[PDB]
């Protein structure tokens, strides 16, 4: 009689994740980036003008 | 020293054999021949969330 009940199973690498370092700059693309950039500084100059 | 149930039916020769819900034991497998368990079933406590 069994000593030890069981069934076939599936053992796989658990992927550690890697951390980039431009992670937080990740979810904007680097255009959107540089277009924000360029409308905060529009933006303060036309508000002086 | 009498067995009843399906047991009893199977040692006392009125059946061939015991298909149902008959859980593997110490003394029923000292009183009759089982087969290969064909479902794990132990002992298990079921409690209200
Ligand atoms: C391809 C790649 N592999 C990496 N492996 C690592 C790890 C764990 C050690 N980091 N890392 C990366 O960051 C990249 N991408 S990168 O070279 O285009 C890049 C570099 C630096 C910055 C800034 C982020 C703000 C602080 C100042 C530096 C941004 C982007
Ligand atoms: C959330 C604001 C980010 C400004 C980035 C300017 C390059």
């Amino acid at each position: 009689k069994p000593f030890k009940y069981q069934g076939l199973t599936i053992l796989v690498k658990k992927e550690i994740p890697r951390s980039t370092l431009d992670s937080f700059m990740q979810p904007f693309q680097s255009t959107l980036w540089l277009l924000v950039g360029l409308s905060v500084h529009v933006v303060a100059v036309m508000l002086y003008l | 020293n009498v067995w009843n149930g399906m047991i009893g039916e199977v040692v006392y020769q009125r059946a061939v054999m015991a298909v149902g819900s008959l859980t593997i034991n110490e003394e029923r497998s000292e009183v009759v021949d089982f087969s290969v368990p064909f479902v794990e079933t132990g002992i298990s406590v079921m409690v209200s969330r």
